[PDB]
């Protein structure tokens, strides 16, 4: 595209493949979190670390669901910030007009002569 | 003097397996619609088995 | 050694004879050939040919 | 030759590590794919959909 | 006293930074009569 | 002590290496296998793997390029190296009215 | 270098650190009255 | 190319480091050239090379000219730059050498 | 890359498991030889892998950093004879070389500054408790307080970039340029701290010396050139200021190269002396990064490469005569020719590498820094011999005092030398010449 | 592993301020439960 | 703290009282609010074991009821000039409104009352006083548009809560000293947004959670008694003490992030001079951290050895723990946190 309209930068054409650790991070690092949180506790008591595996089976649900959990409301978060952007750029075509672009052969700017 | 003795021994019997056993490749002109690989872009039977096997091709990253 | 220092007169003249002083003279010394070098490449008064340290 | 005890076989950790790390570096270069041969330096004629990949 | 000369050498390759390759037997002939050349010939003659 | 014992030395009196000072185990094993570790593997190995490395750099290729580049310029005679990064006519130079009073350096 | 540096930085913070402490050594009266005080100026003002 | 897009840029700055490579490497064979002129012609490289020195002087001004004073990051736009402020010094004030 | 980060990752679990000190240097010597293996890197980012890519210098810098980390386990026996403690100081070293590994190959400026600063609180640690000197309270906090009065203001330098352009990567912010005075001296105080300034330098002889051997291999070793790193990163866009106030940074670096190696003829500690011999060799590293050629930039890069193993070799050399002897006083390391003549080949071969030296990679990193600071201007020529005299007039000092000379009456008896010891400087010194074949590696980053 | 923190170094922790004046040499302690 | 079940009662009452404080929708509310959560807060911070805790409490009613009657006079009269709660432009009763805050909160032109009642308390009353009662102060101070009163206490707090935690060895007046410099980020985040301040005081109020923890579990109230403290093994002490790590703001740690929030979104609002003066005083704050970890980063002391059990709370130590992790290694959760934009 030869213009820098302002609509087009925030409206998702759909061709962002999200990554492999993309939407499995949360709930693995809340679980490793929640087991680490339960051997530290485990450390601190002077048990063995391994002992009572009930609490890190615990912990770590309770991980994952929270971190599923939350992941989701935060993907309904950065969704609702996008239509928002886009609502006001949509409502004021005056203060965010397009904008030519422009080619380096246009500009002429600044070498910084080292020597 | 043990553990170089036993690093060039393997080392030396893969050298002259490669320049003897196998050798190294002739320059030659294109073939028009070949579309040659990486490997293919370097002349030792080494280099060209760590370019294709091991090493990532420079296509890839840029 | 900063136990027992304290800010004399002779510690000042030490001091400013010892280090301030060449660092000042050198970097005016510094500042004024790279200034009267570089004046002469802006200007153009050196050929393209004719310079020193092209890197070649 | 090398000596190693039975305490070798808890090196098979940083070997999953090391796995898991490849595994996800190549997931990584799976997805980082729009651009290929599509470039103007490694490009390709028409018809690149019926050709195999490059990498 | 051999110190100062591996510092002449340095200098000496700085200065032969001018003319780029430091095998000076190809130029000596060619640049005897330069000033960059007589500054490296100086610092050469410095060193030994 | 006698002559004896120091002719014949005994096999309990070990002199360590540098890596542990409680068994002759962990002395040997340790020792054989750091041995292992940075001499035939990053040493000579890794040399040897360094060694027959492909062009990462393109400095070979910078080399044969060169040579055919000067086969094929000084053939067509315009310029063993080209002064210029685009072609003159084609840069749009600005005219004196536009650029005013602007720093043009060289 | 230590004066103006880090020993003499510390001095410094530690005499600010004992002087400040002489604040703290009063009754709350004088606060409240400073506080007091803070309120006037600002009710003054009010006035012009 | 647009001054937004960066993907223009990338490939710029990689063909001008690979035309840098290969101009260096012009250099390097035009310099060994004299070097070979020097040994082979051993009493007589006084006449002979001097064909060879004024390709390979020429050769050093025009390096000079594309990417002399660029320092060590040279981009694309850089050197750009500098032949549309060389070539508006070459209008306005004749040759780099004798200018005002 | 992942790979390595990942295997530190599941190295982490080592510490705890008892007797296992010796294992995780025989596992971080081989992910530095799968680290040999991958370099198939060119001047721009390869191994794109999220947030974490690799180029020429970080790989360099994070093969040095491998290297360093592997001989520092090798170094440290101290802790495995004594129960000190092998878990924690396993685990710091592993954190540590993972925040390094991390702030080297990071592809912007801000997670290189978040690691660059995670990576001081290890070293804190490793100073205040493996130490053996009562000053290690004074070592610690100047270091971290100098590091951290001059980093803090980076932060707010850092984000008014981001503000100005959008981007935190490297490539999109090397478009740019800035024209201000505040943000140039806020991002490269910093640095300026973090490798030696002769006015800034405090922390450091104040800090190798109350260290133990693996602080001094973290600080001199891979901690000075995080600065050289940044400066690297930050100079690309700050170009135009930096050429209008370069000229001080340069005379103030090569006066207090002269300076310092002035201190250090007058200097009684063979760890103290190497503290400030470091401070002389990237005072030239910092004088040769200002001038922006490529000759600068490739051999500051060559230097700090071939600076971060000879003066981590060196620390390793004053360390076992500190061990055997019982005191860091040059007066009583004396002769030790006739103590231990097999390491004074060692002593040699690293004290000529501090120096210009025949086959090591010091040597080609400082021709390629005089070229840039005699181009830079001619009255560098006069400071430069100077500088480049006294170094070897001093390098040459501890060598000679230390391993030639009558011996020190009144010593008591001390063990010979280990293996360990001779294959912990027999690495310190073989990579310094074995890269100059395929220099054109450690060297041409651009 | 050589040195470790003495009762002398402790001393200097165990004043009713952390740098002592005139003024406040001459205070005691608070009781060490608080109450 | 929970000797009595009329001390719950009180705690009920006091977040009933400072919630109507922060939800009234005008300024005599508010003051009603602010009376409630004082009726409920003049019997905690009082006991009969300890002396110093009533002439605290004596302290802490004349300092409130002093801000409180100044606050109730300020807002008569803007509302008799004005008779809107709001303000078209701002002048000196806004002032008057918000000094008379700042005494409620504890800004250093008027923090002199803060550590000197912290000097004969509890660690519990403080946990209360630090956290809960900054609530009621701050939440009205957003509503003030006027700056140079903001940049005043944001610039006194930074360089006088830290300069003055100096010379303190008791561990009450230190924490107190570094929640006066805590306070003035939070001020500091008031006057770019209203939610980086609640990024801030929630985290600022999980690591005083975290903190106070340690010192009212086993009983700590002196820096010399941090050295006597009987830990069974010596690497869980000095893991434990990375709080102040944390607290002081470094980077592999919670608690380089609000304050790193308040970095990023100070720089995006153009302040950047008093974001380096309050940079330059808050390394003092690590440095009275790190006296504290005196006590924990050597390996080895000279323990008084009569002592050889450590005695502590199973439940208390059993939520300080999973708040001690998450201390420390919270900054992993920064990809499943979205309150940020
Ligand atoms: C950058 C840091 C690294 C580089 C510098 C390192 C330290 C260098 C020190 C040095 O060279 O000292 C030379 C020299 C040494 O003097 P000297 O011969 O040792 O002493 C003779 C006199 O006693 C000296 O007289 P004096 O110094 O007592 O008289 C002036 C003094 C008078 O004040 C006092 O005597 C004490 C007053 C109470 C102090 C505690 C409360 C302060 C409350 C804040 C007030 C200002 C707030 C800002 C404005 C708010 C409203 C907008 O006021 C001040 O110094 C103001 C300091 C304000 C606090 C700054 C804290 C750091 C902020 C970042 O000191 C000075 O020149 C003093 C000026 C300040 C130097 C830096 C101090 C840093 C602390
Ligand atoms: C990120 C890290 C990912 C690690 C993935 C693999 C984890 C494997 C954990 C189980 C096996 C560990 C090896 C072993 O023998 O453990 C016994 C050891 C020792 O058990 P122990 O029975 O000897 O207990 C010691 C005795 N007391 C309790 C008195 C101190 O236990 C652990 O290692 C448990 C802790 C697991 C830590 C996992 C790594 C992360 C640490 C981060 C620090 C920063
Ligand atoms: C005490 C913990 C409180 C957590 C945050 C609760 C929500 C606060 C809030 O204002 O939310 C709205 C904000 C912003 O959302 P908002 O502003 O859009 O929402 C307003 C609208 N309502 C309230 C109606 C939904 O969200 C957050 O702050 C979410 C951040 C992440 C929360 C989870 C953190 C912990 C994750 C798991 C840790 C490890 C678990 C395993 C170990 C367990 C050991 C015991
Ligand atoms: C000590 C810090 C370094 C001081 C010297 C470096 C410096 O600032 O140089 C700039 C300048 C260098 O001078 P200059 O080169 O800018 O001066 C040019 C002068 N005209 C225009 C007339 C040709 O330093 C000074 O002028 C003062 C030097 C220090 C004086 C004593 C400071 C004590 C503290
Ligand atoms: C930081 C340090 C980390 C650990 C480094 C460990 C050593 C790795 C050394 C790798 C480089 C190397 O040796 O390359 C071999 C080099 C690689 O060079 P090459 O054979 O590829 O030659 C082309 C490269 N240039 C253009 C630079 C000449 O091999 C040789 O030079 C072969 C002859 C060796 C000389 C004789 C040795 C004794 C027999
Ligand atoms: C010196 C400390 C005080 C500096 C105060 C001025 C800063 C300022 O406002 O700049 C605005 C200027 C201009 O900002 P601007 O470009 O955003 O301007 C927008 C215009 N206004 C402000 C009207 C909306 O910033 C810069 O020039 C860029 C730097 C930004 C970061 C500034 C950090 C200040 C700290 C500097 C420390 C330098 C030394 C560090 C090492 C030693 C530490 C002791
Ligand atoms: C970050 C800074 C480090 C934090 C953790 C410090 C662990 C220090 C360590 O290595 O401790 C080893 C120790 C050995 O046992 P020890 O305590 O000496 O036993 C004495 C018995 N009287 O103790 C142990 O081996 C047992 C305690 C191990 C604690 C492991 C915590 C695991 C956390 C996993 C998740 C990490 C975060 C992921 C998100
Ligand atoms: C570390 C040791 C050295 C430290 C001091 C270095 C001082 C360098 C001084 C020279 C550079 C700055 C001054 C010149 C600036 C540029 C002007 C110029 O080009 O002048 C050249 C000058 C005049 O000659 P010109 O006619 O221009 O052409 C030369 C051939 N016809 O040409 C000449 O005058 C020709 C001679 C130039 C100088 C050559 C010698 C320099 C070194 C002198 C010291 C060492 C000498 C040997 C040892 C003696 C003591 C033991
Ligand atoms: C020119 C650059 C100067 C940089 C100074 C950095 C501060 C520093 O290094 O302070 C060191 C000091 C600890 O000094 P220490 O060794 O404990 O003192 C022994 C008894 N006099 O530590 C301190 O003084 C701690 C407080 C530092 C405050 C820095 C910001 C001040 C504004
Ligand atoms: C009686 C004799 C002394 C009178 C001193 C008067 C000082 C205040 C003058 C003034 O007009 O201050 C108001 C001003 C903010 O008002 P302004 O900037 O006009 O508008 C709001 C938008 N910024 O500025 C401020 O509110 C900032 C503080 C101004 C200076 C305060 C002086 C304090 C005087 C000592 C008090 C000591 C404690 C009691
Ligand atoms: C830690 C170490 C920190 C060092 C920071 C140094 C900051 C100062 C830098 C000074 C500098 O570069 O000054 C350059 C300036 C001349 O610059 P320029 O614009 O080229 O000259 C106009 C010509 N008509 O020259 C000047 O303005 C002259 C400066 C004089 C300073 C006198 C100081 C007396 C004490």
């Amino acid at each position: 595209s030869a213009v820098n309209d302002p609509l087009e930068l925030l409206t998702n054409k759909g061709t962002h493949e999200p990554s492999f650790l993309s939407p499995i991070w949360n709930p693995i690092a809340c679980g490793v979190a929640g087991v680490g949180a339960a051997i530290f506790i485990n450390w601190g008591f002077r048990k063995p670390v391994f002992s009572g595996i009930q609490k890190h089976i615990a912990f770590g649900a309770i991980g994952v669901g929270a971190g599923a959990y939350f992941d989701q409301k935060r993907n309904e978060y950065l969704a609702k910030r996008d239509a928002v952007l886009r609502h006001y750029i949509e409502l004021h075509p005056d203060d965010f007009p397009v904008k030519e672009r422009k080619t380096y052969g246009q500009v002429l700017e600044s070498w910084v002569p080292v020597r | 003097h043990f553990y170089v003795m036993l690093g060039v021994i393997p080392v030396t019997a893969l050298v002259l397996y490669a320049n003897i056993f196998v050798g190294p490749a002739q320059l030659a002109e294109i073939p028009e619609g070949y579309e040659p690989k990486h490997w293919e872009y370097e002349k030792h039977p080494i280099s060209r088995f760590i370019s294709r096997y091991i090493l990532n091709s420079d296509q890839q990253n840029y | 050694n900063y136990e027992h220092f304290k800010p004399t007169g002779k510690s000042f003249r030490t001091g400013l004879f010892a280090v301030v002083l060449p660092i000042a003279l050198y970097a005016w010394a510094l500042k004024a050939e790279r200034d009267g070098r570089e004046e002469k490449y802006r200007t153009g008064q050196v050929a393209y040919k004719d310079r020193q340290f092209k890197f070649i | 030759v090398l000596g190693l005890d039975k305490r070798a076989l808890w090196g098979a950790l940083p070997l999953l590590g090391f796995a898991i790390g490849h595994f996800l570096d190549k997931k990584e270069t799976e997805r980082m794919t729009m651009f290929r041969d599509k470039s103007a330096l490694y490009g390709r004629p028409a018809g690149s959909e019926g050709k195999a990949p490059s990498w | 006293s051999n110190r100062i000369g591996d510092v002449a050498l340095l200098l000496s390759i700085a200065w032969m930074l001018n003319y780029g390759s430091w095998n000076y037997i190809f130029y000596l002939e060619i640049m005897q009569n330069e000033f960059e050349m007589l500054m490296i010939g100086s610092l050469v003659m410095l060193a030994a | 002590l006698t002559t004896e014992d120091f002719a014949n030395p005994s096999p309990k009196n070990w002199q360590s290496y540098g890596f542990d000072y409680k068994d002759q185990v962990e002395d040997r094993k340790a020792t054989k296998s750091t041995f292992f570790v940075t001499v035939t593997l990053c040493l000579v190995w890794g040399s040897f793997y360094w060694a027959y490395l492909p062009d990462t750099q393109f400095r070979n290729w910078a080399q044969r390029e060169g040579f055919l580049e000067l086969r094929r310029r000084e053939l067509a005679g315009v310029d063993l190296v080209s002064p210029n990064y685009v072609d003159p006519a084609s840069i749009t130079l600005p005219s004196d009215e536009d650029l005013g009073d602007t720093e043009i350096i060289i | 270098s230590e004066y103006f540096g880090g020993q003499h930085l510390y001095q410094k913070l530690s005499m600010y650190s004992k002087t400040l402490f002489l604040m703290h050594n009063n009754s709350l009266k004088i606060y409240l009255l400073l506080f007091v005080f803070w309120i006037l100026i600002l009710l003054i003002l009010l006035f012009l | 190319c647009y001054t937004d897009d960066a993907v223009c840029r990338f490939e710029a700055d990689q063909q001008f480091r690979r035309d840098r490579m290969v101009d260096n490497e012009i250099v390097n064979i035009l310099r060994q050239r004299f070097e070979d002129c020097t040994l082979y012609e051993a009493p007589d490289h006084m006449v002979k090379c001097r064909p060879l020195m004024d390709q390979y002087e020429k050769a050093t001004e025009n390096w000079f000219i594309k990417y002399g004073d660029l320092g060590g990051y040279a981009n694309a736009k850089t050197a750009y730059m500098k032949q549309k402020h060389r070539l508006i010094w070459e209008r306005r004030h004749g040759p780099v050498g004798s200018g005002m | 890359m992942l790979k390595i980060i990942f295997f530190l990752l599941f190295l982490i679990p080592f510490c705890f498991i008892n007797n296992m000190y010796w294992m995780v240097q025989i596992m971080m010597f081989f992910i530095s030889f799968i680290f040999l293996l991958m370099n198939n890197f060119m001047n721009y980012w390869s191994e794109i892998s999220y947030f974490l890519g690799c180029d020429m210098l970080s790989y360099g810098l994070i093969l040095l950093s491998l290297w360093i980390c592997s001989l520092m386990l090798l170094a440290s026996e101290m802790i495995n004879k004594h129960n000190n403690y092998k878990n924690l100081f396993l685990l710091n070293i592993i954190i540590l070389l993972l925040l390094l590994i991390l702030t080297f190959s990071s592809m912007s400026l801000f997670m290189f500054y978040l690691f660059f600063e995670s990576s001081l609180i290890p070293t804190l640690f490793l100073i205040l408790g493996w130490g053996y000197q009562p000053e290690r309270l004074q070592a610690g906090l100047y270091l971290l307080f100098y590091t951290l009065l001059v980093s803090l203001p980076m932060l707010i330098g850092i984000f008014y970039v981001m503000n100005k352009i959008g981007s935190m990567n490297f490539y999109l912010m090397n478009n740019f340029m800035f024209n201000y005075d505040l943000l140039y001296f806020c991002l490269l105080c910093a640095f300026l701290v973090k490798m030696p300034m002769f006015l800034v330098h405090l922390w450091l002889p104040k800090a190798h010396v109350e260290a133990p051997v693996s602080g001094s291999m973290i600080l001199a070793g891979i901690m000075l050139k995080l600065g050289g790193y940044g400066m690297l990163r930050v100079i690309s866009f700050l170009q135009l200021m930096n050429l209008k106030y370069s000229f001080v940074w340069i005379s103030i670096s090569l006066v207090g190269g002269v300076l310092v190696s002035l201190v250090c003829l007058r200097q009684t500690d063979l760890k103290a002396l190497i503290a400030y011999s470091s401070v002389a060799h990237m005072g030239i590293v910092l004088s040769g990064l200002l001038t922006m050629t490529y000759w600068g930039l490739c051999g500051s890069y060559t230097l700090m490469i071939a600076h971060g193993l000879c003066s981590s070799g060196l620390f390793c050399l004053a360390n076992v005569s500190y061990e055997r002897l019982g005191s860091r006083s040059m007066l009583i390391n004396k002769g030790l020719l006739n103590f231990m003549p097999s390491m004074t080949l060692w002593w040699f071969l690293l004290s000529s590498a501090n120096m210009a030296a025949p086959p090591t990679l010091n040597l080609l990193g400082e021709i390629s820094l005089l070229n840039s600071i005699v181009s830079w201007s001619w009255i560098s020529m006069i400071l430069l011999s100077f500088l480049s005299f006294f170094s070897a007039a001093y390098t040459l000092y501890l060598y000679s005092f230390s391993q030639h000379g009558k011996l020190f009456s009144g010593v008591y008896s001390f063990s010979s030398g280990k293996i360990r010891e001779y294959l912990l400087m027999l690495l310190h010194w073989l990579p310094l010449n074995l890269l100059i074949l395929k220099s054109e590696s450690f060297m041409l980053w651009l | 592993a050589k040195w470790y923190p003495d009762p002398e170094f402790m001393k200097q922790f165990s004043g009713p301020v952390m740098y002592p004046d005139e003024v406040t040499s001459l205070w005691t302690v608070p009781p060490w439960n608080s109450k | 703290m929970f000797n009595n079940s009329s001390k719950i009662l009180f705690i009920t009452i006091m977040i009933i009282g400072t919630l109507i404080t922060v939800t009234s929708n005008s300024w005599l509310g508010a003051w009603m609010g602010l009376e409630i959560n004082l009726l409920s807060f003049i019997p905690l911070l009082s006991d009969n074991n300890n002396l110093m805790s009533t002439e605290a409490s004596l302290k802490y009613f004349l300092t409130q009821v002093l801000a409180s009657t100044v606050l109730l006079f300020s807002s008569i009269l803007l509302m008799l000039k004005n008779n809107m709660n709001n303000e078209i432009n701002e002048s000196f009763t806004s002032m008057i409104i918000m000094s008379a805050l700042l005494l409620k909160s504890g800004a250093a032109p008027f923090h002199f009352w803060f550590p000197n009642m912290m000097e004969g308390l509890t660690w519990m009353n403080a946990l209360m006083l630090m956290t809960w009662q900054k609530i009621a102060p701050l939440m009205l101070i957003s509503y003030l548009n006027i700056k140079y009163l903001l940049l005043i206490s944001v610039i006194l707090s930074v360089i006088i809560g830290a300069i003055g935690g100096l010379n303190q060895t008791s561990l009450r007046k230190l924490m107190a000293f570094s929640s006066i410099n805590h306070l003035g980020w939070m001020l500091s985040s008031l006057m770019i947004s209203e939610s980086i301040w609640l990024i801030y005081f929630f985290f600022y109020s999980f690591l005083s959670f975290v903190l106070t923890f340690m010192f009212n579990i086993f009983k700590l109230f002196h820096l010399n008694q941090l050295f006597s403290w009987f830990v069974n093994s010596k690497i869980l002490k000095f893991t434990l003490f990375m709080n102040f790590l944390s607290l002081g703001g470094l980077p592999p740690f919670l608690g380089f992030l609000p304050k790193w929030l308040v970095i990023q979104q100070l720089t995006l609002c153009n302040q950047y001079f008093m974001l380096t003066l309050m940079m330059m005083s808050t390394l003092i704050t690590l440095f009275f951290y790190l006296r504290i970890c005196y006590s924990a980063f050597m390996m080895n002391y000279f323990e008084n050895n009569w002592i050889m059990k450590m005695n502590m709370n199973s439940i208390n130590y059993n939520m300080y723990m999973i708040m001690t992790f998450f201390s420390i290694f919270g900054l992993f959760l920064i990809s499943l946190f979205y309150f940020m934009f």
